[PDB]
DNA sequence: GGGCTATAAAAGGGGGTGG
DNA sequence: CCACCCCCTTTTATAGCCCT
């Protein structure tokens, strides 16, 4: 992880330079701890790929009840952002419309230069 | 960052496959839990960080090294 | 101790090879001082040897040989040949489908010996690199003793015959760990007494598997001086050619290239010309066989290339690989024949890399009528139209496709033609009636070179009727572009054809002075400007051309900002000094603006002494761009140091001092410290001294006059006091 | 008419019709990476030319990263020689150019708000989702990406002459939407 | 110098719903 | 019980905005 991303969040009295490198080391350690428990959660359900539902069960087993509520709400907001991201004519009839649009544009192009 | 959490998880050979929905959900959950635990240690006051690890049974898992 | 910590941290956290290189170099130099912490050094060095990064392994081994001044090794070697079915690869194979804590000094040498046969390839390649370094500085030994495994030979022998790990990163494939093992085997051969090793390795060349033969060839590729049975080794080396594995023919021909062949030379050619005639789309063995052929024709000058087998060497000129193109021109360099002469002129016009074509250009300047006429037709052709298939002997997807010429552009196509055109000028040339747009721009120079050993401007519309390029573009926008004349236009053909038109008008008018001024301004191609100026200077030598009105405008060309005229002065250099126009410059104020762009051409000659007033005028207006040109000459550098030492100019020194010689730098150490202590330009005088301190250990140039040379010796001895 | 589009990427398919040992090839080669959980193929790379081929089981290969057409076949034949050098019976059964990615620069700027209006059913343009519209030419089957600056990218053509024919059709359309 | 979003094309294993 | 999608990874040009 980048240290500046954790440093800006921790700053928002001055924090120490030695503690700034220690908090980043603790930040990277927390990610490896949540991923290792989730690896055991994916293996327990016999699933090869690490699922989002398998990662949510790993957070509850560790001892994070308040963090589990934020995970279920952020996932629904992320699902709505991913989901938000009829001519009638057939492949040949829609081809005639586009080829006319190429021909009409060529005629206007000739009129110009 | 999303790709920062993905590159670290896929680095270890034991993990292997990690979903797009799983990496995104953890990226916001890990950062929020760390900023809330560090914020409580600032409210108690380098030595105060070690005191917060002994005060919480939940935060006792951390501070094992350095 | 604090400095050791600063070293290995950088050697593990750094991202650049350059930084790690200097860090490793700093440690291997002062290793004599940090000797007290030898267990800590070896502790951190082990990680460098076992690093997955190929770079860190060679840096790690480098620190070890720098510690070998302290240790003394053992002469007990056990030479045993044992065959085991266990194959060594990149990993255990458990990833898909026991390192000890090194704290004692003896822990290091006990673990690196075990690593020679580890399941991971990078651990083994690291261990063999460590051992090769130990025996590199064995002569410079010490008192502390270390007993190396006597089983080292059986470990190397096993690695060579069992390891099946290769690297196919490039067309030439190599075994990383087996190469480091083969090289170690070479470094420990003098230490071993009477042996069968050298003969045993010849037995590997007859092994069914190519990977065992590969290990055999590479080992002999290191012990090539220890072989006494040269007659026996060569017998197999000839048979090793025409092998199904491409890498076996490559190594064999390269090894046979070192060994002399006089008895069975005809048997070698039979296999060499067969591989070329085989017509294989992708071949790595082809470049090695040609290097072996050159040896036969150079050592034995009696023989010559067969006529029927000469047909096979023709497609080699259009080969995509440059290593093949390099060998061909190095083979037909001595021999001169019309058959190859056409293909050599095809490399100059097509092949991209200038390195390989310069090898071809020099051959042409070292000539039959048939080729002069044949290549004058392809140059005369339009640049927008690519080269023709049946006209050229060698074919390539580039320079022959409509889309292909768009990648290289108009400037590159003209450059290739102009370079070949310079070679034609050397030998006699016959005038032909055949003419094609850009045909008249080359034929007019061709008729001019003919005249060396003019037709006026005709109607502007006449060129639209005969030429093909002007015919497609409209004359309504062409005349408006000509009437501007600089302002660009929306049409895609107005700008490129205006450059083609200016090229044709100025060249037919040659020798011309009024049409040549606008040529150097709008010409996009720089190689054509060198060709046009190559004509002018040849005429001034024979006193055929009279250019003064063009020369006067050429000077004001660089002084204004038109860099086009620079191409003319690079060709016409020292001759400008001897000319009557040089006296006129000694009054013009633009001389500082002119020499700010054309100083590099008059500084290379000894005639820089005549231009000595410009250096004096450069010291006045203090324009570093001109002064930096004279610093290339020691005489003008010595005159500067005498002016700078007398009157110090810190703000000027930092821009001139480092451009000059670093032999005069110790003279400025004492006056700069005087300024910093006295707060005289502290910011600037500290910045300039910061440039001198690293360049203090520079070797004093003996060419310097005893006036300043004795001062340098007196100042360096003073700073040596410590 | 005008300038010619220059291509940068060529995707190809080669059939070897032989059961390949993914673990053996990955364990023998240094330039080949593999991870069964992450992916079902061995990823091998070449220095000259800079190509990356996906070697799957049962002799199915996908060569990617080549700039020119001949280079894509020349790389495929080099990759086949590597597999054959490992002990496997390699066969060059078929070669099919699947994708040709090209980039073309036009000096004049484009107003995507107008082009998306005329080609409402052919284009899907979003301002902040992704800079540029997704132009879809039915025949030739080519999906073009037009940008505001001028630089456009052509992808999806299986034949080289398709991108040249598509550019000559799209160029007069880009003129009227200036 | 990378991340964000997006396009084409092959491939093949692993998943969730349907006939 | 397999079919139909969907996800995953490789390469490449393109581009503002943002961050290290």
């Amino acid at each position: 992880l980048p240290k500046a991303t954790v440093d800006k969040m921790v700053s928002s009295s001055v924090v120490p330079k030695e503690s700034k490198e220690i908090f980043q080391n603790a930040c990277i350690y927390f990610l490896n701890m949540l991923t290792l428990e989730a690896n055991k959660a994916c293996e327990e359900e016999k699933k090869k790929t690490i699922s989002y539902e398998h990662v949510y069960k790993a957070l509850k087993n560790l001892g994070f009840e308040s963090y589990v509520e934020s995970c279920m709400k952020e996932h629904e907001n992320y699902e709505s952002y991913i989901k938000q991201k009829d001519s009638g004519l057939t492949m040949e009839e829609l081809h005639s419309q586009q080829i006319k649009l190429f021909q009409n544009a060529k005629l206007q192009f000739e009129r110009s230069f | 960052p999303i790709s920062r959490l993905k590159r670290i998880m896929q680095l270890n050979e034991d993990i292997g496959k990690i979903g797009a929905s799983v990496p995104v959900v953890a990226s916001k959950a890990i950062e929020m839990f760390l900023t809330e635990i560090v914020g409580l240690t600032l409210k108690e006051a380098s030595e105060f960080i070690i005191r917060a690890t002994e005060s919480d049974p939940k935060f006792a898992f951390l501070k094992n090294m350095e | 101790m604090n400095r050791l910590e600063k070293f290995f941290t950088t050697l593990n956290t750094a991202q650049s090879k350059v930084l790690k290189g200097y860090t490793t170099d700093e440690l291997v130099s002062q290793i004599k001082e940090y000797v007290d912490f030898t267990p800590y050094i070896l502790k951190q060095t082990y990680r460098l040897l076992c690093g997955q990064a190929s770079e860190d392994r060679r840096n790690g081994a480098r620190i070890l040989r720098s510690l070998m001044f302290q240790f003394k090794l053992v002469t007990d070697f056990k030479i045993e040949y044992k065959e085991s079915s266990s194959i060594y690869l990149s990993s255990t194979g458990e990833q898909f489908n026991d390192e000890r804590p090194i704290e004692n000094v003896l822990d290091f040498f006990e673990q690196i010996s075990d690593n020679l046969l580890s399941y991971e390839w990078y651990k083994r390649h690291g261990a063999f690199l460590a051992f090769a370094a130990m025996f590199s500085e064995i002569d410079n030994g010490g008192d502390i003793q270390i007993r190396v495994d006597s089983k080292l030979f059986s470990k190397i022998y096993e690695i060579l015959v069992t390891d099946k790990f290769n690297d196919f990163v490039d067309d030439r494939t190599v075994a990383p760990v087996r190469d480091a093992a083969a090289y170690l085997l070479s470094r420990i051969y003098p230490l071993i007494g009477p042996n069968d090793i050298i003969e045993q390795l010849v037995g590997f060349l007859d092994s069914g598997d190519w990977q065992v033969q590969f290990s055999g060839l590479i080992a002999l590729g290191y012990l090539k001086e220890f072989v006494e049975d040269k007659d026996g080794l060569c017998r197999k080396l000839v048979s090793l050619l025409s092998s199904p594995d491409e890498d076996i023919k490559l190594l064999s021909a390269e090894l046979l290239c070192h060994f002399p062949i006089t008895d069975s030379l005809d048997l070698v050619l039979e296999k060499c010309w067969k591989n070329i005639e085989s017509e294989e789309l992708i071949s790595v063995s082809k470049t090695s066989n040609l290097s072996l052929l050159t040896k036969i024709y150079r050592e034995n000058p009696e023989l010559s290339i067969p006529p029927e087998r000469l047909k096979d060497i023709f497609p080699c000129f259009t080969s995509p690989v440059p290593e093949v193109r390099t060998s061909i021109l190095n083979m037909v360099k001595n021999l001169s024949e019309e058959s190859i002469d056409f293909l050599v002129a095809e490399v100059v016009l097509i092949e991209e890399k200038d390195e390989i074509r310069e090898m071809a250009i020099k051959l042409l300047k070292k000539l039959p009528k048939n080729l002069i006429l044949h290549f004058m037709n392809v140059i005369g052709g339009s640049l927008y139209e690519p080269y023709s298939e049946d006209d050229f002997v060698s074919y390539e997807d580039l320079y022959f496709t409509k889309s292909g010429i768009n990648v290289v552009g108009k400037d590159e196509i003209l450059k290739n033609r102009c370079l070949l055109f310079e070679c034609i000028m050397k030998s006699g040339l016959p005038d032909l009636q055949s003419t094609i747009t850009t045909s008249r721009t080359f034929i007019s120079l061709y008729r001019s070179v003919q005249a060396l050993v003019p037709a006026n401007i005709e109607e502007l519309e006449y060129y639209f009727d005969r030429c093909k390029d002007l015919k497609m573009a409209p004359l309504k926008e062409f005349k408006k572009k000509l009437s501007a004349p600089g302002i660009r236009s929306i049409h895609p053909m107005v700008d490129p054809l205006y450059s083609d038109y200016t090229r044709m008008v100025a060249s037919i008018e040659f020798p011309g002075l009024e049409r040549a001024t606008a040529l150097f301004e709008v010409e996009t191609c720089k190689q054509f400007l060198h060709l046009f100026s190559k004509m002018i200077t040849e005429y001034y030598d024979a006193e055929k051309i009279s250019i003064d009105n063009f020369l006067l405008k050429a000077y004001e060309g660089l002084a204004s900002g038109k860099d086009g005229f620079l191409s003319f002065f690079e060709v016409f250099n020292t001759r400008l000094l001897a000319h009557s126009f040089f006296h006129k410059i000694g009054s013009l104020e633009n001389r500082l603006d002119f020499f700010s762009k054309t100083i590099h051409i008059y500084t290379k000659t000894s005639q820089i002494q005549k231009i000595g007033f410009v250096f004096d005028d450069a010291l006045r207006e203090k324009n570093i761009t001109v002064i930096n040109g004279f610093m290339r000459s020691l005489e003008f550098n010595e005159k500067f140091v005498r002016k700078a030492l007398e009157d110090l100019d810190v703000e000027l020194l930092d821009a001139v001092l480092m451009s000059g010689d670093h032999s005069f730098n110790p003279l400025f150490v004492k006056p700069l410290l005087r300024n910093i202590s006295g707060n005289i330009d502290r910011e600037a005088s500290s910045k300039v001294l910061s440039k001198v301190i690293p360049t203090l250990g520079f070797s004093t140039n003996t060419k310097i006059s005893k006036d300043l040379l004795e001062m340098i010796e007196r100042e360096k001895k003073s700073l040596e006091s410590l | 008419s005008g300038i010619i589009p220059t291509l940068q990427n060529v995707v190809a398919t080669v059939n070897l019709s032989c059961k390949l040992d993914l673990k053996n090839i990955a364990l023998r080669a240094r330039n080949a990476e593999y991870n069964p959980k992450r992916f079902a193929a061995v990823i091998m790379r070449i220095r000259e030319p800079k190509t990356t081929a996906l070697i799957f089981a049962s002799g199915k290969m996908v060569i990617t990263g080549a700039k020119s057409e001949k280079s894509s076949r020349m790389a495929a034949q080099r990759y086949a020689k590597i597999i054959h050098k490992l002990g496997f019976n390699a066969t060059f059964d078929d070669f099919k150019i699947q994708n040709i990615v090209s980039s073309c620069d036009i000096k004049f700027s484009i107003r995507l708000e107008g082009l998306a209006y005329a080609h409402s059913n052919y284009c899907s343009y979003e301002p902040e989702l992704f800079p540029g519209l997704i132009y879809r030419m039915v025949k030739p089957k080519i999906v073009l990406l037009i940008f505001v600056s001028g630089k456009i990218v052509l992808t999806g053509a299986k034949v080289r002459d398709d991108i040249y024919q598509a550019f000559n059709n799209i160029y007069p359309v880009l003129i009227q939407h200036r």
